[PDB]
């Protein structure tokens, strides 16, 4: 969750919110191992209910999400029922397990491509063209995250807004991201530059990757 | 002493609009047919199957015309080479329908295969099913039969399967044409346009467009 005057801001400059918990367990082996553990039901609970509880009355907030890379256990899926039932007016979303999980009501993978396929195991990333019919699926597909923008990048931006433009299901997505987490160092003589992971000592560290 | 007048056109042309040479005549098969008196007017042969496919039940129900009698009986045997896997012999009368009762002239047998082997493109399985009507006391009035290949067709979850796998359709348009004969076909062509076909990993055809 934001900065309240975040929302304020939205509201009357007219942007739509994906509004999301605070709730990512990355690190952990599996994914999903605190989020599947009913004992952890309780601290990400208060992070969902306080998260609604707040912003529930901002226009600008139209998706509810459940948090980010944590898996999927059952702890979304009871998460998943106490919004809608506290909430009908807005869908929810989450893309921990796979994207397309019975806690999302919306497909909404991290970096699946245009027309190839990425079949990882368990957690595969279809074609996003390709996924929207897969047997049985019905929902639209809006990717939370896509077009890593990491240096000289969004090669092949062009391909997903032809996608999303001629089919009606893909209903577009989230670039990853709006701004370089660099930071201000200043050197000998007092000239500021901008520094990344590893530049503090801190260690171990990601490096770049958090541009 | 036949004669047969046939029209090139009539109301019937405006349904026989194909892309195609515009021809006339009798142009396939003419023969003749005796049946008994009392005969079999029509047969249908339905396979359904458990789960897995281990277990199947032939279902065959078989229509009369002439007059009903209580000695008469149908007998439904199922072949798999010269082995006989399965049979039923019942009387004619099938189930109640409706408040009228049920067809008097109509019985359906029900036959138990245990491990049917099935049928398909990729392995063409196909057993015989012998259509006896006749005395219960044993006297033959007539046979009817057909080849039978064990399959379930259909649509589920949006995937058309064949036997329980969704097809994958490498199938062509077929019209019966020949550049001597016209429309008029033999088994020779036939035969040779399946070898083909089959040879160059076609496994399906269409009837375009009759
Ligand atoms: O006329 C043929 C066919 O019957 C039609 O459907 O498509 C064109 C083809 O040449
Ligand atoms: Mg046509
Ligand atoms: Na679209
Ligand atoms: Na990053």
């Amino acid at each position: 969750p934001n900065h309240p005057l975040w929302y304020t801001l939205c509201d009357r400059y007219g942007l739509y919110v994906v509004d999301e918990a605070n709730i990512e367990t990355h690190g952990m082996v599996p994914m999903n191992r605190l989020t599947d553990d009913p004992r952890w039901l309780p601290a990400m609970s208060e992070r969902v209910t306080r998260m609604v509880q707040r912003d529930r009355n901002h226009p600008s907030v139209i998706i509810w999400s459940l948090g980010s890379e944590s898996g999927h256990g059952a702890n979304h899926d009871a998460l998943y029922r106490w919004i809608k039932s506290v909430d009908p007016s807005r869908p929810v979303q989450y893309e921990g397990g796979g994207a397309d999980t019975t806690a999302t009501d919306i497909i909404c993978p991290m970096y699946a491509r245009v027309d190839e396929d990425q079949p990882f195991p368990a957690v595969p990333k279809w074609s996003i063209k390709k996924w929207l019919s897969l047997p049985g699926e019905t929902r639209p597909l809006i990717l939370c995250e896509y077009a890593h923008a990491m240096g000289n990048s969004l090669g092949g931006f062009a391909k997903y807004w032809q996608a999303f433009r001629q089919y009606p299901r893909l209903q577009g997505g989230f670039v990853w991201d709006w701004v370089d987490q660099s930071l201000i160092k200043y050197d000998e003589n007092g000239n500021p530059w901008s520094a990344y992971g590893g530049d503090f000592g801190d260690t171990p560290n990601d490096r770049q990757f958090c541009m | 002493r036949l004669a047969v007048m046939v029209l090139r056109w009539s109301d019937g042309s405006y349904l026989e609009d194909q892309d195609m040479w515009r021809m006339s005549g009798i142009f396939r098969d003419v023969s003749l047919l005796h049946k008994p008196t009392t005969q079999i007017s029509d047969f249908h042969v339905a396979t359904r199957f458990n789960d897995d496919f281990s277990r199947a039940v032939l279902e065959a129900e078989v229509q009369m015309c002439g007059e009903l009698r209580d000695y008469l009986r149908v007998t439904v045997s199922l072949w798999q080479g010269e082995t006989q896997v399965a049979s039923g012999t019942a009387p004619f009368g099938g189930e109640i329908i409706d408040e009228r009762g049920g067809y008097a002239d109509r019985v359906t047998l029900r036959l138990n295969v245990e491990n049917p082997k099935l049928w398909s493109a990729e392995i063409p399985n196909l057993y015989r099913a012998v259509v006896e009507l006749h005395t219960a006391d044993g006297t033959l009035i007539e046979a009817e039969a057909c080849d039978v290949g064990f399959r379930e067709v259909r649509i589920e979850n949006g995937l058309l399967l064949l036997n329980g796998k969704p097809l994958l359709i490498r199938g062509v348009n077929r019209h019966e044409h020949h550049p001597l004969h016209g429309q008029v076909m033999d088994e020779q062509t036939m035969v040779q346009d399946i070898l083909l076909m089959k040879q160059n990993n076609f496994n399906a055809v269409r009837c375009s467009h009759y």
